[PDB]
């Protein structure tokens, strides 16, 4: 798995990816 | 924090998992 | 607004639309 | 719950703000 | 609903979100 | 170019990449 | 209109570049 | 324009709805 | 990870969170 | 392959990690 | 077509547009 | 390379059409 920049809504839809029906929290402060 | 850790710096998916529930 | 059919992906990018860098939870039940 | 209800109905954006950090 | 930075495809998407069947313009010149 | 099955939202970001900063008119009937 | 056809049939990429502004 | 007002500088989704139709 | 179920340009978007600047291999059957 | 699998059926990202460069 | 600025995820998006079921590679190097 | 000819400089869709198979 590649290390790389995720911003914004790209870094949301990868957490969406990785974490599905767990689901996730987004608190980037 | 997460924008520091992946945005700013990189990040791959197991460090995304720490923000799963 | 118009009301919202928003499954899967679809729903985090609204979320991300409406709430941004203040953050959000994703939370499936 | 909202994820749900978003999919096999329809929802409002005025619902998705309670979900705000 | 927060105020940010919506440029390009993302702003085009949010149009979509906001807008949906009613339809919309994007005439950024 | 192969055709194209787009619904919904996936028609928005094609009509971007076809007319980008020329602008488009989304137009559902 | 194109955005029933897209979605119920199949469209062009030379149909859409009726749409740019 | 739009750009300006939302790229640019900032916008949420009540301007935004000044673009529908 | 959470499995997945990836259709038409999520599966794209998937593989690019993965592989990234790296590069890769979209190829149906 | 891969592309019909995750569709139809669930693939993983174990899996994806086998198409990049 | 309008000529644009396309870029890592919006780029791989706009070569599943074109070639949709022929596939595509990505090989940014 | 494609990062070349179509992110630092522009392209349209005809140029993609090289990286189909
Ligand atoms: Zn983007
Ligand atoms: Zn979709």
């Amino acid at each position: 798995f590649v290390k790389q920049h995720l911003c914004g809504s790209h870094l949301v839809e990868a957490l969406y990816l990785v974490c599905g029906e767990r689901g996730f929290f987004y608190t980037p402060e | 924090g997460i924008v520091e850790q992946c945005c700013t710096s990189i990040c791959s998916l197991y460090q995304l998992e720490n923000y799963c529930n």
